[PDB]
């Protein structure tokens, strides 16, 4: 989001497989910062939902 | 190959850029990519001169024609590469950006292969003057009364 | 070879002359050659 | 071209020097767009000698015209780019910022082709000296007993 | 050779730049895929100035093609290095990166000794100037009356 | 031009110097501006050396008429520039501040510019010396006895 309220474009990552242990849930690109930004982070699961340390190369 | 309009080629500057592909989640504004059109029209038009200058085969866009953008450019398959990546270097200024020694270096090396062909083409040798003899080797030159060079 | 071959004159780059090209254009009504010396995003001409 | 007049100038210099655009979020203010101008108008006449100088097809503005802008600059299509490069440099000072060294070269480059093509056609040879003979060869001044060439 | 495909070019560049390969724990994004493609694509023909420049036998994948990703590169195996270093040097801008300087060394080395074999193959030496003398040792040319040579 | 006093040259160079301008909130004194305007008429004289210096066309002002600011400099359309940036370049270290590194450049390049005309027209040749004879070819000058060039 670039104002507070309004989402952009969706992207779908894979945050989970079976049976595996090491994911690295990671997005290659974000875009240019004009003024503000925020991120939503929406999950849909039947599983558990275990997330920390978000993280971002500003530059 | 993918890159057809001038729209592509501002697209393709901005993924260079960093500021914007297929794969972000913030874009720019269409005003912002007609102003970046703009620019590579206005560069382009510097470049070729009049037809005194660099020659690529790009097209022009008429105001006729609502919008620039979404035209073919026209461009040949080898001068995309050298287009794009100046039009990157040249809209970095506006995102208070500075393109990479990457990018620099490919620009320059893309406008020298752009100009080479047409250096190749341009570098003609001036005629004999008009003060030199044809020479009595010339038979045939002698027996119709050619025995000057003509010039100019 | 002699005819065909470009004589001996000076290089010059067009805002080194700027203004001043009919100084060197072979006539003699002047005492010396004047050479433009600033630019206004350089500050100074490159010397060479 | 899209960039037909003195504000288009203005707000390709301001976009240039990230002052004023759409991909910054700020919107261009007419007390920045009438300073802008009266630079502009500074810069061509300094530029343009009266005459001796870059001829670059430019138009002045009259004072019988209330506002200096929205009159089309007259420029041709391939002088823009060096005209709003310089133009950004030179009004960067003014909000006290620094044209970034990809500007800087551009305006040069720009400058150095807007006067390429009027060095070429004032590159002149002087007319022969007023006390050289014609020679013996040339028949028309040997007819007219021009043994001397009229010089000046 | 393992490497057969556009894909396993880009697969490869993305893996020596460490975007996305199996020393890491990244895998590969198909957007990434495409703009790269597309980058190869792009570099490749601005090489190939259409036959004047460097001869790699690449295959350039036409329109009607949908997919680029999966074509074969039509390279031979002493080519597969050079391109791909390359295109890992070109394409490391995208991410905001910069390339090792080892892999800077590999893709000027690679592209040195891609030219190698098409630089002894055209240094050529110009045939004889039309105005010698075949000389007298020729008995077939002298008898002949081939007393010059053709030229051009 | 819009620039037609020494108040507005003097506002001018406030605004580049970026102190003072129409959309600035605060603002400096009058008796600031004509220690300005006196800066100003101080360097123009310092230019103008009795007429034996930079010709201009400046018109300075004179005491019957009390306000110095006010009237038209007489400057011409292509002295303006060069004339405010060295006025803004000598009355930076009154407000305890420096001209940029632009402005500096800007200015050498206006006074360049302000006195290459005059330079032109000063670049003259002397005449003859008196003890040079004027040949006999001089047939004019050898029957009315003028054996010699006059001396002055």
């Amino acid at each position: 989001t670039t104002d507070g309220i309004n989402y952009g474009r969706e992207q779908m990552i894979e945050q989970n497989e079976p049976f595996v242990y090491d994911k690295r849930v990671l997005w290659k690109r974000v875009g240019r910062i004009r003024r503000l930004i925020g991120f939503k982070l929406r999950v849909i699961t039947k599983s558990p939902v275990t997330l920390s340390g978000c993280q971002i190369r500003l530059e | 190959m993918q890159i057809k309009t001038k729209g592509d080629l501002v697209r393709a500057a901005l993924r260079k850029l960093g500021v914007a592909s297929d794969a972000t989640l913030t874009d720019v504004e269409p005003q912002s990519m007609q102003d970046a059109v703009d620019d590579l029209e206005a560069m382009m038009a510097e470049w070729y001169q009049d037809g005194k200058g660099i020659i690529t085969g790009y097209v022009f866009s008429d105001d006729e024609n609502p919008p620039a953008e979404g035209d073919d450019h026209g461009l040949r398959s080898s001068a995309v590469s050298a287009v794009f990546h100046n039009l990157a270097c040249r809209i970095a200024p506006d995102y208070a950006l500075e393109a990479t020694a990457k990018i620099i270096a490919t620009a320059k090396y893309g406008k020298e292969l752009l100009y080479k062909q047409t250096a190749i083409s341009r570098a003609k040798r001036a005629p004999y003057p008009s003060r030199m003899p044809t020479g009595s080797g010339n038979s045939f030159a002698n027996l119709n009364e050619w025995h000057y060079f003509p010039g100019e | 070879i002699v005819a065909r071959t470009p004589k001996k004159k000076p290089f010059f780059w067009p805002e080194q002359i700027a203004g001043f090209e009919h100084m060197y254009d072979g006539n003699d009504d002047y005492p010396y050659y004047l050479l433009n010396r600033t630019d206004e995003n350089s500050g100074d001409l490159p010397t060479q």
